[PDB]
């Protein structure tokens, strides 16, 4: 049990950077915009229940980082490149 | 009723731990129609 728990702050700790984990698997609904996440089976729904509650920051963290890779297409003079490039500071 | 022998003191303390914070346990199981947590009856 608690090597399956130091199994699973690694793969927290890999989605945290916005990087495709190693048991957790990302399906893109329209390119990870909202990212369906698939993590592996469960023994234990204790520590499914664990990992359920950290996912909300890596769905809020998708759709900042689809938002201001995006700014890379609003590529012009406007008020939304710098907004997000302030942004970027922010992540 | 019986159901089987015992558990250990160690994984109660911990089980404890968990309900606390809001998360199902070995032990518990929480019910969304009561809106409340559930322990085995025997």
């Amino acid at each position: 049990l608690p090597s399956q728990e130091t199994c699973l702050v690694e793969d927290l700790l890999y989605i945290l950077i916005g990087v495709d984990g190693r048991y957790i698997s990302v399906q893109p609904l329209v390119g990870r915009q909202s990212r369906s996440f698939s993590v592996e089976q469960n023994l234990d729904s204790s520590v499914k229940e664990l990992v359920n509650r950290i996912l909300p920051v890596a769905t809020n963290y998708s759709t900042v980082t689809r938002f201001v890779e995006e700014n890379s297409s609003f590529e012009y003079g406007q008020v939304n490149h710098a907004l997000g490039a302030a942004m970027r500071t922010l992540g | 009723q019986p159901q089987l022998v015992l558990l250990e003191e160690t994984d109660l303390v911990k089980a404890v731990l968990n309900v606390l914070i809001g998360v199902v346990s070995s032990t518990f199981s929480y019910n969304q129609a009561l809106q409340s947590f559930a322990v085995k009856q025997g």
